[PDB]
């Protein structure tokens, strides 16, 4: 069984470093050559550098500045270093054997690098729904506001309201802070009866939220 | 350095329809067969379905066949399967002999095709909470509609905004295959009680569908 498996990572402060290993099994690390990408969130696989099978690294034009491709045929690990982190580096960092004239392609699970300047848990207030215009279904949510880094998880009654939920992607907002909401719509009549939670979660912070939404 | 670009950036076919997507090289591939194609799906890890441009690998379906040919490259799904639908990379290997350089496409999102559905629209006013912190959020909300594209405008007092919103888009949900969309007005509270009238208009193809609320009236 061949396995590719990705060290390091985690919240690292502007201008900083990020240090990430690549420790193979199955395997030795110096009989192939090795690439490092990136994917930024929602955008699309982002070449960083490729270490040839001679230990010859071909970095790219914006990583030449700061990047550096290593080998360690004593540990059997690839590793890449990056100095002076910006926000666009804030991404899901794989290493890969990518396997364009090969038979052979293996990536890692991809371990995530993020650039914070500060740690900010949520704000949570009510996206509120009795006045209910959309006949015998009602919308109601929870806005889930100026948090950083992300992720933010949210549930409805602890998870026992999956049904019409819809979780929208965060977007940064101009001020540097992310953002977003989660939304369920509901029977317009069970909103005097039925009680409506969501459970947003903020593992950078250790924050957990929970948000009675209530009409009016 | 190189470049992959493919066509299109998003489509739309049938379960059973032939979907093909085509990919451009900025060169020519340092090694002949330096093509693959790779599969994603939303929160997963990237995986190969084609190598050596046309050369699939064990495990795939054979309803996925590579056919480059110089510096253009073909993904061709014969009978498109509820599995195929994802984000298809091609990344493409061009050196020289002191040179070795990868380069990705863009992408290109298979989505499923769907018939016209329109949004259920609400408008969702500021807590009281929020307000005390000294900025206002307007929530508007188009619940599981198709296609993706919509145009939404917000008004206050009837005076069009501009450059105070920002959108937020589901992927395609698993069961009706629709989308859902949020847009997110931010005012200061100063700026949101000077105005009575909140609006949030939707317009797609022919029709336009404006949900308001009057600032204190509930």
């Amino acid at each position: 069984e061949v396995q590719l498996v990705e060290s390091g990572g985690g919240l690292v402060q502007p201008g900083g470093s990020l240090r990430l290993s690549c420790t193979a099994s199955g395997f030795s690390i110096d009989s192939y050559g090795f690439s490092w990408v990136r994917q930024a969130p929602g955008k699309g696989l982002e070449h960083i550098g490729y270490l040839t099978a001679g230990g010859r690294a071909f970095y790219a034009s914006w990583a030449k500045s700061r990047s550096t491709i290593t080998r360690n045929t004593n540990e059997n690990t690839v590793t890449l270093k990056m100095n002076s982190l910006r926000a666009e580096d804030t991404a899901v960092y794989y290493c890969a054997k990518l396997g364009t004239g090969s038979r052979f392609a293996i990536w890692g699970q991809g371990t995530l690098v993020t650039v914070f300047n500060q740690i900010k848990g949520p704000s949570v207030f009510p996206l509120a729904p009795s006045k209910s215009t959309s006949g015998g279904t009602a919308a109601l949510g929870c806005l889930v506001k100026d948090y950083f880094p992300e992720p933010v998880t949210v549930s409805w009654n602890s998870g026992a309201l999956t049904s019409g939920v819809h979780t929208f992607p965060a977007v940064l907002q101009s001020s540097g802070l992310y953002s977003l909401s989660s939304v369920v719509t509901v029977p317009s009549s069970s909103l005097g009866t039925q009680t409506y939670i969501c459970n947003v979660n903020h593992k950078p912070s250790n924050t957990k939220v929970d948000k009675k939404v209530e009409p009016k | 350095d190189i470049q992959m670009t493919q066509s299109p950036s998003s489509l739309s076919a049938s379960v059973g329809d032939r979907v093909t997507i085509t990919c451009r090289a900025s060169q020519s591939v340092w090694r002949n067969k330096n093509v693959a194609w790779y599969q994603q799906k939303p929160g997963k890890a990237p995986k190969r379905l084609i190598y050596a441009i046309a050369s699939l690998y064990s495990g795939v379906p054979s309803r996925f066949s590579g056919s480059g040919s110089g510096t253009d490259f073909t993904l061709t799904i014969s009978s498109l399967q509820p599995e195929d639908f994802a984000t298809y990379y091609c990344v493409g290997h061009y050196g020289s002999e002191n040179d070795a350089y990868y380069a990705f496409g863009q992408g290109t999102k298979v989505e499923i095709k769907r018939t016209v559905a329109a949004p259920s629209v609400f408008i969702f006013p500021p807590s009281d909470e929020q307000l005390k912190s000294g900025t206002a959020s307007v929530v508007c909300l188009l619940n599981n509609f198709y296609p993706r594209e919509a145009k939404v405008s917000w008004y206050v007092d009837n005076a069009l905004q501009s450059g105070n919103s920002q959108e937020s888009v589901t992927e395609q949900d698993s069961k009706d295959s629709t989308y859902s969309l949020s847009s997110t007005l931010t005012l200061s509270k100063a700026d949101y009680e000077k105005h009575k009238v909140y609006a949030c208009e939707v317009t797609q193809g022919t029709t336009s569908v404006t949900k308001s609320f009057n600032r204190g009236e509930c």
